[PDB]
C-alpha cells in the first residue's frame, strides 16, 4: 500500500536512531509495516499485545515472512514459553503478563529473561492510546532499545495525557487521512447519522426528576426510541442489510434484545454461544439483526453489516464509541460501486445525552467523516408492527421503568 | 359567562411541563392548564416566562463544544 511505503520512507532516511507513531486504519496493514521494519533491523523485536488473537495474527504475519518454529522465533504467553536467540527474534507479549505487581505462576521470571539477558533492539506497541496509564509506564520504563514504533489507529481521548506519549515513546510522524485512503481503497463510505426521536411527557418530568446514571434508564427506554428502532430494523431488513446494534448498557441491551427477538452477546457469557452466534451471523441469512455490547465489539469486528444502530451511550466515552465505530467502519472494505454505510443515533429531545453525542459527531468531523442530522424519515407512520405506540402500552412501559428505577 | 385576562401561552408539551416547573419553583405563573398545548398565565411574567425559559434551556442545551 501506498502510504505504507510512504511511512516506511521516514525508516529509509534516516536508518538508526528514530522513534515515533504511525497512525493506520485497523483495515490497513500496519502488521506487515512492523515485518517490513523487523527485516531492516533484524534483531530480538517484541510486540506488546492486549489479546490472544493479537498474538495469533502476528504469529500469521510471521508465518507471511519467514520461519516460527526454529529456535529465534519466541512466544510469550500465560500458558507456555519458546525459547529465543540472539542477533534475530520475533516475540509477542501481554502488558497484564509484564506488568504485574507481585501476583505470579512461575512465569515472570521467563519475562525477566528475555528483559534481563539484554536481547532487544525494536519495540512495536500494538494500540498506543491505551498507553496512558500507569502500567504501560512501567513497562516504558522496564524497557530499552535502539529504535521504537507504535502501531495504533487513533488517539482522541479527553484524559489528556496524549501529548506525553511524544516523550514517552516518540512524537507522531505520519497520520493517514482516512478519506485519501478511502479513494485509495473503498473502506466503506462513512454516513454519520442522527435521529431526532421525540419525547413523552411523563419521561420527561420523570427525566428531569431523575439524574446521575439512572436517568439514561430514562432515556433509553423511551417509546419513540422502540418506534424508531423497529422502523429502522423493518428499513434495512427491506434494503437487504444486516444490522449491528451496539449499547454501552447491558439492561437495555437485553431489553431490546428480547423485545426485538434477535441474539444477543454481552458480559458473562458463555464463549460456545457467542462463537454460536458468529457463526450463526456469518452464515444464516435468517439472522441479520445481532445486538453486541462492548464485549462483542473490542474482541472481534466483522466485515458484514452496513447497518450500524447507536442506542446506549455513557457520558465522556464518546471518543471510544467513535474508536469501536471505526473499527467497524475501516473493517467492511471489498471495493464496491456504491458500498455506504449508515450510521444511526438515536437520541431523543432534550436529553442529556444527544449533548455529548454531539461530541461524538465533533470527533467525527475531525475525522473528515460525513455527517448531517435526520428528524423523521417518512414511513414510521405506515408501520403497524411498532410497539408502545398506542397509550395502553405507553402507561405500561412507564410502569415497567418506574419499577426499573425503585430497584435501582 | 365570565370573562377574565390573562395571557394565552401555545408550546410543545415539553415546554409546557418546564412552565409548570416554573410556577412550581416561582409561583403566581400560571394560572390555569387549558390542555397539552396550551396555558393561561399571568401576563405581567410572560417576558420573565420567556426569559426563564431561554434560562432553563440554556442550562439544559450546555454544549460548550471547547
Amino acid at each position: 500500500r501506498p502510504y505504507q511505503e510512504k511511512s516506511l520512507s521516514k525508516m529509509f532516511g534516516n536508518g538508526r536512531a528514530r522513534s515515533g507513531i504511525i497512525v493506520l486504519p485497523c483495515g490497513a496493514g500496519k502488521t506487515l509495516v512492523g515485518i517490513t521494519a523487523a527485516c531492516t533491523i533484524k534483531k530480538s523485536v517484541i510486540v506488546l499485545c492486549t489479546s490472544s488473537v493479537s498474538v495469533m495474527q502476528w504469529r500469521q504475519q510471521f508465518l507471511x515472512x519467514x520461519x516460527x518454529x526454529x529456535x529465534x522465533x519466541x512466544x510469550x504467553x500465560x500458558x507456555x514459553x519458546x525459547x529465543x536467540x540472539x542477533x534475530x527474534x520475533l516475540v509477542v507479549s501481554t502488558y497484564s503478563m509484564v506488568a504485574n505487581x507481585x501476583x505470579x505462576x512461575x512465569x515472570x521470571x521467563x519475562x525477566x529473561x528475555x528483559x534481563x539477558x539484554x536481547x532487544w533492539g525494536f519495540i512495536i506497541l500494538d494500540e498506543v492510546h491505551v498507553v496512558p496509564a500507569a502500567m504501560f509506564r512501567r513497562v516504558v520504563s522496564t524497557i530499552a532499545a535502539h529504535a521504537k514504533l507504535g502501531l495504533t489507529a487513533t488517539l482522541v481521548r479527553e484524559d489528556d495525557k496524549i501529548g506525553d506519549l511524544n516523550f514517552l515513546i516518540g512524537p507522531k510522524l505520519y497520520e493517514a487521512n482516512w478519506m485519501e485512503l478511502s479513494q485509495k481503497g473503498h473502506i466503506a463510505n462513512v454516513q454519520c447519522a442522527e435521529v431526532w426521536c421525540p419525547m413523552t411527557a411523563e419521561f420527561y418530568q420523570e427525566y428531569l426528576r431523575e439524574t446521575a446514571r439512572k436517568r439514561m434508564l430514562l432515556y433509553i427506554m423511551n417509546p419513540t426510541k422502540f418506534q424508531a428502532c423497529q422502523f429502522l430494523i423493518q428499513y434495512h431488513e427491506r434494503r437487504g442489510d444486516k444490522i449491528i446494534v451496539f449499547s454501552d448498557n447491558v439492561y437495555a441491551l437485553q431489553e431490546y434484545a428480547l423485545k426485538m427477538g434477535k441474539p444477543f452477546i454481552y458480559g458473562s457469557t458463555p464463549q460456545q454461544e457467542r462463537m454460536n452466534i458468529l457463526q450463526n451471523f456469518q452464515y444464516n441469512d435468517q439472522i441479520n439483526t445481532i445486538f453486541l455490547s462492548k464485549v462483542g465489539d473490542t474482541s472481534i469486528d466483522l466485515p458484514e453489516a452496513t447497518c450500524l444502530i447507536q442506542i446506549s451511550s455513557h457520558y465522556g466515552s464518546r471518543r471510544q464509541e467513535a474508536q469501536r465505530l471505526g473499527r467497524i467502519l475501516r473493517a467492511k472494505r471489498r471495493n464496491d460501486e456504491g458500498f455506504n454505510a449508515f450510521f444511526y443515533s438515536l437520541v431523543s429531545k432534550d436529553t442529556q445525552e444527544m449533548y455529548y453525542s454531539t461530541k461524538r459527531q465533533a470527533f467525527l468531523v475531525d475525522q473528515g467523516y460525513a455527517f448531517k442530522v435526520i428528524t423523521h424519515l417518512h414511513g414510521m407512520e405506515n408501520i403497524p408492527n411498532l410497539a408502545y405506540a398506542s397509550p395502553r402500552e405507553r402507561r405500561e412501559l412507564l410502569q415497567e421503568v418506574l419499577l426499573k428505577n425503585e430497584e435501582a | 359567562a365570565r370573562a377574565r385576562k390573562g395571557a394565552l401561552v401555545q408550546c410543545d408539551p415539553s415546554i409546557k411541563a418546564l412552565i409548570l416547573q416554573i410556577d412550581a419553583k416561582m409561583s403566581d405563573i400560571v394560572l390555569e392548564e387549558l390542555d397539552d398545548t396550551h396555558l393561561l398565565v399571568n401576563p405581567s411574567k410572560v417576558e420573565f416566562v420567556k426569559h426563564e425559559l431561554n434560562r432553563l434551556l440554556s442550562k439544559n442545551i450546555y454544549n460548550p463544544m471547547d
